[PDB]
DNA sequence: GTTGCACGTCGACGTTGAAC
DNA sequence: GTTCAACGTCGACGTGCAAC
């Protein structure tokens, strides 16, 4: 019993007594010409060790520069270790294939002594979620939002035996190219839905298609504005000062529910008080939404739709902007259509971003090109697309377990690659014993229940 | 304070001032000087406060820049004069606007105004009042940088809350700043007093004139907190102009400063403004925070009680910072830490905390060292709601604070572990000697205390203390005492919980506590093998 | 124009103030009254500058308020007097520094300070120069806020180089602020002029005094921009105090105001410094800007010619914007519009663009209306490196802009569409009206033109006219010369390419360029169908 | 009813060089 | 050589009410 629960082979030591150097950089004079001009030897920033594993150097560093700065050259194979940059406390670390190189002051050095820890055992030993609870016992730190190199020599780690160090460390790696692999395959399907939100919408069911105005569109689809189709509303903000306002019972959707999506209900209401002297327009469901402020990323659009059965019914203020279709429409057929980027590059060449901007104007709204497509077909597409995001999401969930699944063994690794059971492999006459599911693991009792019995003749085999 | 209406109306003529080259931060002072000189005439006994020549009506009539130049010259002549009273307001007092049509505009808007926030008889009180509240919105201000003065109202009232100041007691605030502790002091006393009608005229006078006192650096930033007190009725000496004294802290004039039985303050955060350090101390440092602090242990007479607000980073600076810091625990006896929430104050990044002491020991109020034994921490800053305009820090977040602090303003009181307020149940808790050997009830606390060895050790003489992390995560908790007790071992444990649930879908165990206790029971003694 | 050394050196200098109570914006401003002085004594000819009992010695001398006072007192008193010539230095002259302390150390400080940035004789340029750098920093500060007046330097010189203002013609800068674009008119016509050597005494003096004019709002900028010409030796006119008066363009001063052959000028942004729009325009309008448009074209002179900095506001803006933005195509003829890229000025949210226009026409400069037919722009925004400290903006960015845009200082220069610089191949082609019925090359290039009827009918006269994506993407570019043209088509086209992919493997058939051509032919036509 | 911003205000990641 | 910040640098996401 110590920082936590340690087996009998393992002892609880400083990373200062194990490591051989650790020392931190420093930032030499930038106005001088000379320092940068011409170098061979690289630098490194704190960036450098956010992407990726250090193979490459931003900037450059000279020796002579190098003479004058406290930046000194680190060794190959070397742990290095991020002061600023966390969640206030974690910390950050990486190793450097390329030779020999320098940093500057966030950056620490770390050397480990030859056999005597592994570079790869440590990394993995720091990134332990148990690295980081021993660490946020600091706290965010008063007067530090670093980690001081000196604190850092202070933890203490527990000390594998040389041989399961590298076992322990082998496993831990496989892992981490498995999730890598999910996360291809992911990408990979939004790419395909992509090309279904251009072609589908376009193209259409069809076969037999004409020239238009609006690219070349099948012959039984037939061209309109939005203007003739829907309306649109702008409104009003009441005034804050007011309280009779703040009494409310009536919905009012801000952009920022636009933002967090469908929108049934807002976070903040208007009272029937304020909509009669405020003269603000109703909405019935099944409307449409748009974002007149914020933007988005420049001069673009964002869409969403109204929810309500009998009972209820949604206001919103001046930042979103509203439309409502007469007789003949699908609603969701014409979110989607809005949200394509079609409707992005049409949007985005009629203006650039401009003053005017973070912004749509009404003119630019009713102006806008649309296809019509008969109801039937409409409803046949919108399921269509809907479908395919479901299945992104569901995607997403099985990388979150599979994390999850490292924590857990991680946890035990931690526990029992400590235990010099590790190291040594269970007593079998034959690999056999191993090779079935459960047969290995009866060996594996077995091996434990005999080894503890021979313990038994010695208390010292237990103690120790 | 308060402010509403007149704060708005005040606010509207701060556009002159904004227009005219006046800072934010110096809307105020401007506003401050020309309503004094407004409101004299209103009295109509300006005669007797104002001297001929240089009133509200010669500075009026005047237009442009003769008027501007008016104005530079009425300032110099009030500022220097027998008649201290009037002369401390103006000492060292000057305006900031350049534009000569501004002025004009303003002094013209102002004199059109109405007593619009008054009450029966004069409201110069109001005035004064509505003055600070805008003052305060210019502290709130990030853009002023008018908010390093700016302090937490419900923090200032906490603060006097615990010291209790009684009557006879000499306050003092070495960044008096607007005098903000003074005048909660001063209410303080008075609320006991009834108006200090309780106490014998002779006591009254020194309430009145000797009880408070205050130093502020910038003449600017006194001529506000001198029309603070002077509305407030706290005269002060008339010699040094008024309660707030003009000077250096850090100079000559800190170290002349009288020796104080209370001590409330909080001293500017960065390198500060314009204060060279001419003094010396028992340890010289360039740190301007940690230079307060010695004043303030020096001035404070033996047995005397502060609380100061400071800056994280007093907590452990290594260097002087740790000699300075063992140098107080052994002057003084630190009992009490409290560790504020974050958006607090006008700046958002700062962390703050604010600490407890008394000189010496009450046993021993000559105590040069050992003094400190015990420190009890209290977290207020994890896992709290983030404050802002939205969310206001109020009185009701100090509330549990003060109740576990304890009536005895030197802390003496008796105190005990184990404070769950804000979700603390709730939020993670981090792994160390901190919560080292710590049991899973005792690691949520807020409120922990701390061994003087141990802070040593551990934290080699660091105060800064946590055991918290900041997250929100969910898993079920069901875990064995033993396991809770160590948080690094929780790690471990739970692993053997994973292949536990495994086995148990086999089994087709129903879902029951006891049959996950029994299972435990063997499961759990077979990992501390 | 030009700091190193001595702007580190005044910069230091600056420190006093910043404590001192005055402002970034003012630092300037500060410094160079108290180094007129200094220079002043400097010279030994002071008695003839300034008047006895206000020079550098008497304000030297005096220590601390006292000193501080009397410099208030002398500012005054230079401001005011016959001597127009110093008099219009002091113009409207204030101190905005408060604390006492700082003064003393400020006079003293520079007081001490050497020459250090000069050359055999005295370098009264070098200060003014590095003053101006000095300012230019202050510019680019976004705290400071000084930035509004801040322009970049190479855009002014572009400026003035497509100008190409000419001696005995009078140069127009209704914001004047420093008196930046002025300043590098005159070095146009001087290095034209060989110093105006070239040109007779009479027009030579027409130059010094009558050439330039200016007009600034505030008078803190008024006297850095007198400061600025004087060095520059741009007497203009005694009466006024200078070169550059002191008044309100939007108000009777800006009517006052002569007439003027070119105009150079950027005005502020947003509403503006206090300044009322006293004066009727053709269109009353409350933007500020749109305001000064108005008044650039009242004051050219027929056939006159101008450029303006204007932010993207102006091009859009309906309303009245859109009345008056039509009045200015009828009564000017606009010929080009130059887009600028962003995080160029003190600003970094900030869209800005140049216009360019003649008042009524060279053939018929009375021609009231139908002045402009068609306009040129040249996207320098889009697709364009981040500038910044690290990506400094410089001169050779713009010279491919003026190579297109023609030395005719009218714009009648043969004007041809086709300009690929900045990667503009390799930018990104967005869908619109712009870029309807436009060939794949001509989309890319940042040189276009824009006929009046189209910009009235697709733009309804707006002048916010855009071409090109900002984005980033790899794609093969295999297309037919229709589909190019028709951006929108791409898409639709596009299409059709992913199901031949397909085809084309089962096939087998080798990556040539000709098979791609000749399955081309048969699926391409299909589409068309 | 509704329009406009040298915009107004709010999270993410790490200072870099003067100081000793 | 190296230490420290009522932090310094890069964004992220949308004004809201006075004005007409
Ligand atoms: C955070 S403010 C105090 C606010 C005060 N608690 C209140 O109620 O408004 C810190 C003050 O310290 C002052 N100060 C800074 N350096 C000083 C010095 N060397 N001597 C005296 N006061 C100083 C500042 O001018 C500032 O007003
Ligand atoms: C962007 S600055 C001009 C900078 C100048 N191009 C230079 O070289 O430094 C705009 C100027 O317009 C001035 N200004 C604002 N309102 C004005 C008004 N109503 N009349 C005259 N000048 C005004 C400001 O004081 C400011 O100096």
């Amino acid at each position: 019993m110590s920082a936590g629960k340690l087996p009998e082979g393992w002892v609880i030591a400083p990373v200062s007594t194990v490591t051989t150097l650790i020392r931190g950089v420093t930032y030499k004079k930038e106005q001088a010409i000379n320092y940068l001009k011409d170098d061979y030897l690289p630098l490194i920033r704190a960036n450098n060790i956010q992407n990726g594993k250090f193979d490459t150097t931003d900037l450059v560093f000279v020796p002579k520069n190098l003479v004058k700065e406290s930046q000194k050259i680190s060794p190959e194979d070397i742990v290095i270790a991020m002061s600023s940059g966390s969640k206030s406390v974690v910390g950050k670390s990486a190793h450097q294939h390329l030779p020999f190189e320098c940093s500057f002051g966030a950056f620490c050095g770390v050397l480990r002594p030859e056999k005597l820890i592994f570079s790869g055992f440590i990394a993995h030993f720091t990134k332990s979620s148990l690295y980081r609870n021993k660490i946020s016992s600091l706290s965010a730190g008063a007067n530090i939002n670093n980690i001081k190199p000196a604190s850092f020599d202070l933890i203490n780690i527990p000390i594998p035996p040389l041989a399961e160090q590298k076992i322990i460390a082998e496993k831990l790696d496989t892992l981490l190219a498995q999730v890598d692999s999910t996360k291809a395959r992911f990408e990979q399907i939004p790419q395909i839905l992509k090309r279904f939100r251009q072609a589908v919408l376009g193209g259409a069911v069809n076969g037999k298609l004409t020239e238009k105005w609006r690219n070349f569109e099948p012959q039984h689809s037939v061209f309109k504005k939005l203007n003739f189709e829907s309306i649109l509303t702008e409104l009003r903000n009441g005034l804050s000062s007011k309280p009779n306002e703040s009494g409310v019972g009536h919905p009012i959707l801000r952009i920022s529910s636009v933002r967090a999506g469908h929108v049934d209900q807002n976070d903040i209401r208007f009272l029937e008080c304020s909509e009669s002297e405020l003269n603000r327009h109703k909405l019935q469901d099944g409307d449409l939404l748009f974002t007149r402020y914020n933007g988005s990323l420049e001069f673009v659009g964002v869409c969403g739709l109204l929810k309500k059965l009998q009972h209820q019914n949604l206001l919103y203020p001046d930042k979103l902007i509203r439309a409502r279709l007469t007789k003949d429409a699908l609603p969701e057929y014409i979110e989607i259509f809005f949200s394509s980027p079609s409707a992005r590059n049409a949007m985005m060449n009629c203006v650039k971003t401009t003053s005017g901007q973070k912004g749509i104007s009404g003119k630019d709204i009713k102006s806008q090109v649309v296809l019509l497509p008969p109801v039937k077909e409409q409803a046949e597409i919108v399921r269509r697309v809907e479908q395919l995001f479901a299945y992104a999401d569901t995607i997403e969930k099985q990388v979150n377990n599979a994390l999850a699944r490292v924590n857990n063994l991680t946890q035990s690794i931690l526990a029992k690659a400590f235990r010099g059971e590790l190291t040594a492999q269970w007593r079998a006459e034959n690999p056999d014993l191993i090779s079935g599911e459960n047969s290995a693991a009866a060996l594996l009792e077995k091996i434990k229940a005999e080894r503890a019995a021979s313990g038994g003749k010695k208390a010292s085999r237990k103690k120790s | 304070m308060n402010n509403n209406d007149l704060v708005a109306k005040l606010w509207k003529l701060c556009d002159n001032l904004r227009d005219g080259g006046v800072s934010y931060q110096n809307y105020v002072n401007e506003l401050a000087s020309l309503l004094f000189l407004k409101m004299c005439k209103e009295t109509g006994q300006e005669a007797e406060y104002l001297p001929e020549g240089y009133r509200w009506d010669d500075l009026k009539s005047r237009i442009g820049q003769e008027q501007l130049q008016f104005y530079r010259k009425m300032l110099v002549h009030l500022g220097e004069d027998d008649k201290k009273l009037v002369q401390a307001v103006f000492h060292n007092v000057s305006t900031t606007i350049t534009e000569p049509k501004q002025i004009t505009a303003l002094v013209s808007n102002m004199d059109s105004l109405d007593w619009y926030n008054g009450a029966h008889g004069k409201s110069r009180d109001d005035f004064g009042d509505m003055y600070e509240g805008l003052l305060q919105k210019n502290a709130n201000e990030t853009k002023s940088g008018a908010g390093q003065y700016f302090t937490p109202r419900p923090l200032i009232k906490t603060i006097i809350h615990l010291l209790k100041p009684q009557p006879r007691e000499v306050v003092q605030d070495p960044a008096a700043g607007t005098a903000g502790f003074l005048i909660e002091a001063d209410r303080y006393v008075k609320s006991q007093t009834n108006d200090l009608d309780d106490l014998d005229g002779d006591t009254q006078d020194f309430q009145i004139h000797r009880a408070f006192i205050g130093l502020e650096l910038v003449p600017g930033t006194r001529r506000l907190a001198l029309m603070n007190c002077l509305l407030h009725d706290i005269e002060g000496n008339l010699d040094h102009g008024g309660a707030i004294r003009l000077g250096n802290t850090l100079g000559s004039d800190g170290e002349n400063l009288p020796k104080a039985h209370i001590v409330a303050t909080n001293p500017p955060f960065g390198s500060a403004a314009g204060t060279n350090i001419t003094r010396t101390f028992v340890h010289p440092t360039s740190n301007k925070q940690l230079c307060f602090m010695q004043h303030i242990i020096e001035t404070l007479h033996p047995g005397g009680r502060a609380a100061v607000v400071v800056p994280d980073n007093v907590l452990f600076e290594g260097g002087k910072g740790t000699d300075i810091r063992r140098d107080l625990m052994d002057k003084c006896h630190l009992h009490t830490i409290l560790r504020l929430p974050t958006g607090i104050f006008y700046a958002q990044g700062v962390k703050t905390n604010v600490l407890f002491f008394t000189k010496g020991t009450v046993a021993n109020p000559n105590q040069d060292k050992n003094c400190t034994d015990d420190v009890w921490v209290y977290d207020l800053r994890t896992n709290m709601p983030s404050f802002g305009k939205r969310t206001p820090f109020t009185d009701e977040h100090l509330q549990p604070f003060e109740r576990v602090y304890g009536e005895d303003p030197h802390g003496l009181s008796p105190r005990t572990e184990g404070e769950w307020s804000f979700n603390a149940e709730e939020t993670e808790v981090a792994d160390s000697e901190e919560n080292k050997n710590t049991d899973q009830h005792l690691a949520t606390s807020r409120w922990r205390k701390f061994s003087r060895e141990w802070i040593r050790t551990a934290k080699s003489d660091s105060l800064d203390i946590s055991w918290l992390k900041d997250k929100d995560s969910i898993d079920a908790d069901s875990l064995p005492e033993p396991d809770v007790l160590a948080a690094e071992a929780m790690g471990e444990l739970v692993q053997a919980l994973s292949e536990l649930d495994a086995l148990m879908r086999e089994l087709g165990a129903s879902d029951e506590a006891d049959l996950q206790r029994q299972l435990l029971e063997e499961a759990f003694g077979g990992v501390k093998e």
